[PDB]
């Protein structure tokens, strides 16, 4: 996976929605 | 001038023009002030200072870049009047060195920093940054032909150069760089030697040079970026 966030930044910021769109699509519908 | 250069009034993304014309006007006043240096001045508040110049360099509006060098040639007219080992002379020596390297010399990665930013970013920033010809990820950004606003300018420059030259061969790519340059010659190489494309060029540096040669005359509003930096790059001075 490319650095959508820096590896020193992805350490804290949640990456779940990028691993699966379900967590994000849950809010959309 | 501190106010105009704050990001929220002049953001390189949300760049309202009014900030730019206001500043280059204020910057312009210093160019007249430098040319009227018959009246003496304190060395403080003659050089606009690094916090302003790394800011304008970080932006890319070509008129603003034209103003910056146009200010520095005016600053140059005052430069020799001070000893070299003055800080105010030392900071402005860093501008021209970095500005020359960023625009023409192309050896930026070997520099200690680009506008105060270490090159180790630049390789890392180009990660998650998709480029068609990743074979040359880095050298694109270290030239006016790839510097974004100036890149599209260089497309316009080469179109007139090709038209004035009446080339039957044409630069296949839009944006100009080393690999766009070399790709369409290797297929035309056996007849590029005779005629068909610009005869004042045989390598990418020459195309960058000839891009500046049009900029070396009164026609362009952006002529000053080439003219100012001829004075430092010896080869570019000779071509001028």
């Amino acid at each position: 996976q490319h650095q959508m966030f820096d590896p020193g930044v992805a350490d804290l910021l949640d990456t779940d929605i990028l691993t699966s769109p379900s967590k994000r699509k849950r809010k959309l519908k | 001038q501190s106010l105009l250069t704050l990001d929220k009034i002049f953001n390189n993304a949300t760049s309202n023009r009014f900030s730019t014309m206001a500043f280059i006007s204020s910057l312009d006043i210093l160019t007249q002030l430098s040319k009227q240096t018959k009246s003496d001045y304190a060395i403080q508040y003659l050089i606009v200072g690094p916090d302003i110049m790394n800011k304008v360099f970080s932006s890319d509006d070509p008129l603003l870049l034209s103003a910056a060098c146009r200010y520095l040639v005016a600053t140059k007219n005052k430069l020799m009047q001070y000893p070299s080992t003055n800080k105010f002379v030392r900071m402005q020596n860093q501008y021209i060195m970095d500005l020359t390297n960023y625009l023409y010399r192309n050896k930026v990665l070997s520099s200690k920093s680009l506008f105060g930013v270490s090159p180790d970013f630049f390789k890392q920033i180009l990660e998650n940054l998709y480029i068609p010809t990743a074979d040359f990820k880095n050298a694109k950004f270290f030239t006016i032909t790839g510097i974004p606003a100036l890149s599209y300018i260089c497309i316009i420059i080469l179109r007139r150069l090709e038209t004035a030259e009446n080339t039957k061969i044409k630069f296949t790519s839009g944006i100009i760089n080393e690999e766009t340059f070399n790709n369409f010659f290797r297929v035309h190489h056996d007849e590029i030697g005779q005629h068909g494309w610009i005869k004042g060029v045989n390598n990418i540096h020459d195309l960058r040079v000839k891009i500046l040669m049009h900029l070396s005359n009164t026609a362009n509003p952006y002529r000053d970026i080439a003219a100012f930096l001829f004075t430092y790059l010896k080869s570019l001075s000779k071509y001028s």
